[PDB]
RNA sequence: CGACUUUCUGGUCUGUAACUGACGCUGAUGUGCGAAAGCGUGGGGAUCAAACAGGAUUAGAUACCCUGGUAGUCCACGCCGUAAACGAUGAGUGCUAAGUGUUAGGGGGUUUCCCGCCCCUUAGUGCUGCAGCUAACGCAUUAAGCACUCCGCCUGGGGAGUA
RNA sequence: CAUGGUUGUCGUCAGCUCGUGUCGUGAGAUGUUGGGUUAAGUCCCGCAACGAGCGCAACCCUUAAGCUUAGUUGCCAUCAU
């Protein structure tokens, strides 16, 4: 197409790939196998708004470290829920897990976590506009060389598919050495899918 | 620096279509400062904004009788004719739209008031503008020439 | 403060047009070139020389502007002897005053010298300092008014206001005082101290110059 | 690109344009016995202008250098004779055809020495 | 209103200025002049050419193009009295920065000498430009600026320059 | 022809814009026009109009010369076989 996700062809030059395990013949059980938690991430998703998993695959061990939104109650008070979400998941992938959960950066100026936050506000019967102003407001307060956010669909409860974009600051794509986090997002309330994919660039 | 009130006298999505929202907003102290502005921008807040601070620049220095004007007087812009006569107090402001706004904002309280000509809002303001910052004031006017007051006043 | 005898060293101006609102304060005309009078010459200088050690006195900040020709060299010497900044290139709109985003590009030039100093030629691959240089020196040329002020005009200096209406224009809006030399065909109303010097007399440029340099280096000492 | 009106208009403005440069243009000290030949896009605003001259390569470019400066007045003057409403530009060029043609004629020598 | 000569004759400009001493400005009604076309009586008629004749072109061409050609174009005396008759800017007067051409003069300076040049000035005729004016375009000492005098004219478009 | 997501075509066509002074009563202009110059809105000059961003290029990889590390299953200067 036109237009293809920038981390696709970023990784494999500055950034590491979003799953990792050593290399045999055997890959479609490993990636059937990691699919299964893919999926089942959903559940620590719709309430801790994790970005994205790093997964490892140890010589018979596996290490994953998610981000999420919140450190407090993803490791409980002193521990009263990771230990069956590490229970959950050894039953379900047939193989145990060594989780190391790690706060997203402090500042929410990352992809994935602003998606999934603009998502949900349209979800719940907010304007986009004044919800991409804010969005758009922190992100410069909190300092970025470069962020924009698009959206498609049949926005504010209508019936056509118009496309806008708020961006801000260098923003080089065709250039390489950016360092850039792509994101997707879904959101609808009544209508239709309602998509969002929100671009911020760090640094260089 | 300090307080001032702001009112706006005309928003419009005006087309070329790159048709977005352009302000007309006066500003003024109500204590002897006015002036008026003009902005244009995509979004209605952002446009008053805009205008607010380049009225801010350019403000006139209105000279004050017991909340009325020295003097009549008769501003004039491209067609934008306006005349306004002071009052005794209790009268009220009698002015249009515009005019009004710009005289209650400039601190004015009793005057009468009445545009000739052209009615375009920006235009009015321009005029009253214009009418308001050649009023002389009867100290500096006696200063001006060689007398002084107490022989020669309202 | 000033001679009799440099005043008539000046001599002479351009002859393609003049203001005929200066039309009084030409002495006599001859040999088809306009001359000024001399005589109110040396007042004015006088005038502006107090006025100017009486603003340095308190912390007055004064720019010198050098966009004409064969008079740049001697406005930048002028500039670092007298502790200010300079205009060594074409004067922009409001290229002094930090509104029009010239802030924006004196900072890049600040971080493309600091990062350099940091590491960036020989670390990183030749073909972003191929690139990387060259803006580098385009805003050095370009950016002729690099300075270190905070944009906080004050007050300026005007060499040729025929070339420099952008600059009188800005400081009669932004309410600033002007100084410096006048020609035979420029509009005194405009300007609030007057100095009636000529153009092509360089000598007299670079002696005025330092006339007001040390103008300011009184109002700085004391 | 061509119809029958743009033929009409190149004839029309071949016989008062040779008329205009050898009659009218004084001024240029260079003035040369010239014969001309024209012709227009289908929408008459550009117009060329082909033509001969006699002398060197020094005078055909004084010449040139001469028609350079009178275009204004032939301009002006051809605007004032016809009813045609859009002046069309004017360049000159040399009719190379005229040497060309001369030097299509050459190799006939070449045809008529091997069959002698 | 452009060939030349002669006769008769109107206006304008410059310098001096002793001469009359406000005799001035505007101007309804009135009376004249008034491009071209057109009309009447005659004369003339080379070129050109409404109408008209033919040919060409075109889906059609009554038109543009070509071949001819009458009235007319020309003269004398009358009539007609209109024009995008335009600077689309009424006449008169005074004031208000400059720069630069050009026509007819005048004066001063320099140069032995003006045949040169420079300066000053009056009256036309151009261009560029301040203040100022205009809705803008633009005008700007030849104002569309600042003022006074007098005359003519306008009050939405069509109907209508009609009845 | 309710759409998200994904993909074609113009088309690697060379364009598309925005902030800011500050021109214009205003709609708007401007930057982005003009000159040289490039396949390119690429570079320079002038430019009260200026300044800036997306886009082009570069950034990536392969390859085209070479130097260093490393010679096995590969190679054979010197060797035997």
């Amino acid at each position: 197409g036109q237009k293809i996700n920038p981390i696709g062809l970023r990784v494999g030059i500055i950034r590491d790939w979003e799953a990792k395990w050593y290399a045999e013949k055997d890959f479609a059980s490993l990636l059937h196998e990691d699919l299964k938690i893919r999926k089942f991430i959903d559940n620590e998703l719709k309430e801790a708004s994790v970005s994205h998993v790093e997964i490892e695959r140890a010589a018979n061990r596996i290490n994953i470290a998610i981000h999420t939104g919140k450190p407090g109650m993803v490791i409980g008070k002193g521990g009263s829920e990771i230990e069956k979400l590490r229970n959950k998941l050894n039953a379900l992938t047939d193989k145990k897990v060594h989780i190391n959960v790690i706060e997203i950066k402090k500042v929410d100026l990352d992809a994935r976590l602003v998606a999934e936050n603009i998502a949900r506000q349209l979800e719940n019967r907010a304007s986009f506009r004044r919800v991409q102003k804010q969005a758009i407001t922190r992100a410069m307060k909190l300092g970025a060389k470069g962020i924009k956010t698009q959206v498609s669909g049949r926005l504010g409860g209508a019936d056509i598919a118009r496309a806008e974009q708020y961006s801000e600051g260098t923003v080089p794509l065709h250039t390489l050495r950016a360092d850039i986090d792509y994101a997707h997002a879904e959101a609808d309330t009544t209508y239709g899918k309602l998509g969002v994919k929100v671009w911020i660039y760090r640094g260089e | 620096t300090k307080e001032f009130e702001e009112r706006v006298v005309t928003i419009n999505r005006v087309a070329k279509r790159r048709f977005r929202f352009t302000a007309l907003v006066v500003v003024g102290d109500k204590n002897g400062r006015v002036g008026f502005g003009t902005g244009k921008a995509q979004e209605v807040p952002e446009a008053i904004k805009k205008a607010v601070e380049a009225a801010k620049k350019d403000l006139v220095v209105v000279p004050r009788v017991e909340g009325t004007t020295p003097h009549t007087i008769t501003g004039r812009y491209g067609s934008g004719s306006v005349f306004m006569k002071p009052a005794a107090p209790g009268t009220g402001v009698i002015a249009g739209g515009p005019v009004r706004a710009v005289l209650e904002l400039a601190g004015i309280t009793d005057i009468l008031s009445k545009s000739l000509g052209s009615n375009t809002p920006i235009n009015m303001v321009r005029a009253t503008i214009d009418g308001l910052q050649n009023l002389k004031n009867a100290e500096d006017v006696a200063k001006l020439r060689g007398k002084t007051v107490e022989e020669l006043y309202n | 403060m000033k001679q009799l005898l440099e005043a008539g060293v000046h001599f002479g101006h351009q002859t393609r047009r003049w203001n005929p609102k200066m039309k009084k304060y030409i002495f006599t005309e001859r040999n088809g070139i306009y001359i000024i009078d001399l005589q109110k010459t040396v007042k004015k200088v006088d005038e502006a020389y107090n006025f100017l050690k009486q603003v340095s006195e308190d912390g007055g900040q004064v720019l010198f502007v050098g966009t004409k020709k064969q008079a740049q060299e001697s406005v930048k010497s002028e500039a670092e002897r007298a502790g200010q900044f300079y205009i060594n290139q074409r004067w922009l709109g409001g290229l002094l005053t930090n509104y029009k985003t010239i802030s924006k590009r004196i900072k890049r030039i600040s971080e493309i010298e600091k990062m350099e100093e940091d590491g960036l030629f020989e670390v990183l691959p030749k073909k972003e300092v191929v690139e990387l240089k060259k803006e580098y020196d385009r805003l050095i040329k370009f950016l002729g008014g690099i300075r270190d002020m905070k944009s906080m005009p004050q007050a300026l200096f005007v060499v040729d206001p025929r070339k420099e209406r952008n600059a009188i224009a800005e400081a009669r809006k932004l309410n600033i005082p002007i100084v410096g030399i006048v020609d035979t065909n420029c509009d005194p109303d405009e300007i609030d101290y007057v100095i009636p010097a000529n153009d092509d007399a360089i000598r007299a440029v670079k002696l005025l110059t330092a006339k007001m340099a040390d103008a300011i280096l009184e109002g700085q000492q004391g | 690109m061509s119809s029958m009106r743009a033929e009409r208009v190149g004839e029309q403005m071949k016989k008062e344009l040779m008329d205009i440069i050898n009659n009218k243009v004084k001024d240029p000290r260079v003035g040369f016995i010239t014969i001309t030949d024209v012709v227009l896009t289908n929408d008459l605003s550009q117009a060329k202008v082909f033509l001969t001259v006699l002398g060197n390569d020094k005078e055909v470019e004084n010449t040139f250098k001469a028609l350079d400066k009178a275009k204004g007045f032939i301009k002006s003057e051809l605007g004032s004779r016809m009813r045609l409403r859009i002046m069309p530009e004017l360049m000159y060029e040399y009719d190379q055809s005229i040497e060309y043609g001369n030097k299509i004629e050459r190799m006939i020598q070449d045809l008529h020495k091997q069959d002698r």
